[PDB]
């Protein structure tokens, strides 16, 4: 594996990854992970 | 340009099977209810992309800004399984379903690859009072009192002057930290960064 990887540099098709959200005022991080990697994956493996 | 995933949707629509929403969770039960019931599109506050975006307004996550600050937590709001108007097709139409999902092993190597193979995943750490405080580098535990646990996304990994760490996002805006992102020490399970990791694949292929 290499020294350093950063995959939004192996994907910029990708938006997503690059992409920094809110949760706000509730303790929502559990489903914030959660959807981000889903969004980057749906891309990686596709569209 | 691709599927921005509706944290709203699983958030409001998982229920006791993802834990308590707004008042807690599990990613392991979060990823599993992607491939059971699937999660429709939707944006950031008051964006009006997707199906259903976010509902809680942003704010200050221990920093300065405009914004008002975070008040803790408050209401998990209710499961809609509708699409805001304006936005098509419909809510069913418009989920997206995932393959598998899986823990992945404990081994920095064995995290690497997973992010390697098939991208990002989600771990957790837990939150020493001195982590609120980054802004850059690569963050180490020093001080402080246990905070609780936070779930984030792990994107990369690299090395910092001679020291170890993986990229990570966190979800508290871009006016925290390294415009939202941040470094923690890897390879000794520090925090418990290493023991939590989650992913799964997407049904498309
Ligand atoms: C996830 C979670 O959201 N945790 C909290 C958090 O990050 N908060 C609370 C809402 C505002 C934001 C903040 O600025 O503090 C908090 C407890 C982190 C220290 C957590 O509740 C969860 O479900 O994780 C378990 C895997």
């Amino acid at each position: 594996l290499p020294a350093s990887f950063d995959a939004r540099e192996q994907w910029p098709q990708c938006p997503t990854i690059k992409e920094i959200r809110d949760q706000g005022s509730c303790g929502s991080c559990w489903a914030f992970g959660a959807v981000e990697a889903i969004s980057d994956r749906i891309c990686i493996h596709t569209n | 340009v691709s599927v921005e995933v509706s944290a709203e949707d699983l958030l409001t629509c998982c229920g006791s099977m993802c834990g308590d929403g707004c008042n807690g969770g599990y990613p392991a039960e979060a990823w599993n209810f992607w491939t059971r019931k699937g999660l429709v599109s939707g944006g950031l506050y008051e964006s009006h992309v997707g199906c259903r975006p976010y509902s809680i307004p942003p704010c200050e996550h221990h920093v300065n800004g405009s914004r008002p600050p975070c008040t803790g937590e408050g209401d998990t709001p209710k499961c809609s399984k509708i699409c805001e108007p304006g936005y098509s097709p419909t809510y069913k139409q418009d989920k997206h379903y995932g393959y598998n999902s899986y823990s992945v092993s404990n081994s920095e190597k064995d995290i690497m690859a997973e992010i390697y193979k098939n991208g990002p995943v989600e771990g957790a750490f837990s939150v020493y009072s001195d982590f609120l405080l980054y802004k850059s580098g690569v963050y180490q535990h020093v001080t402080g009192e246990m905070m609780g646990g936070h779930a984030i996304r792990i994107l990369g990994w690299g090395v910092e002057n001679g020291t170890p760490y993986w990229l990570v996002a966190n979800s508290w805006n871009t006016d925290w930290g390294d415009n939202g992102f941040f470094k923690i020490l890897r390879g000794q399970d520090h925090c418990g960064i290493e023991s939590e990791v989650v992913a799964g694949i997407p049904r498309t292929d």
